[PDB]
């Protein structure tokens, strides 16, 4: 109904650099919302990047200034630019959409999430 | 022809087109929600399939949400 599909992951040297990309594709008639999230292994899946449609995009203050997201509407799809890469930034990134839909009895909005990618710093 | 249109349901002027439609079909959450509501324009009243069923109309602004 609704399918996220990431790519961009990898491997990298401290100061490096990537960018991860996360389709969309489906029932995404209503995207609302679009964000990347990053988990290492003990924490949460923690806020990394967010853009929510007519509002500006919100970062994590650990991020500003080297992560950039962007939303592409006529393809339906986020990215994230990684810029200046170090250690701490290593674990696997999920980008969610939160799509919104009219139903019968109201409006509904929806999270659904990506299959995760791998970025590494060493 | 104006037309309510979704995820806003606000009216907005379609050019080309010369009718406003309601299209209501179930999904994932037919039982729990209830029938997707799309409201739209379209220059013809559009083909639906069998589950779907449409509303036209040809006045301006016909097509609110129920």
């Amino acid at each position: 109904q609704v399918q996220l599909q990431e790519s961009g992951g990898g491997l990298v040297q401290p100061g490096g650099s990537l960018r991860l990309s996360c389709a969309a594709s489906g029932d995404i008639g209503g995207l609302k919302q679009m964000g990347w999230y990053r988990q290492a292994p003990g924490h949460q899946r923690e806020l990394v990047a967010v853009k929510r449609n007519e509002n500006e995009a919100n970062y994590t203050e650990s991020v500003k200034g080297r992560f950039t997201i962007s939303r592409d509407n006529a393809r339906k799809m986020v990215y994230l630019q990684m810029n200046s890469l170090k250690p701490e930034d290593t674990a696997v990134y999920y980008c969610n959409a939160v799509v919104g839909n009219w139903y019968t009895s109201g409006y509904y909005e929806d999270t659904y999430w990506g299959q995760g990618t791998q970025v590494t710093v060493s | 022809i104006r037309c309510f249109i979704t995820p806003d349901i606000t009216s907005k002027d379609c050019p080309n087109g010369h009718v406003c439609y309601t299209k209501t079909w179930c999904d994932a959450f037919c039982s729990i929600r209830g029938k997707r509501v799309d409201l739209g324009c379209a220059a013809t009243c559009p083909t639906v399939k069998t589950g779907v069923d449409i509303q036209c109309c040809s006045t301006d602004n016909c097509n609110p949400f129920p």
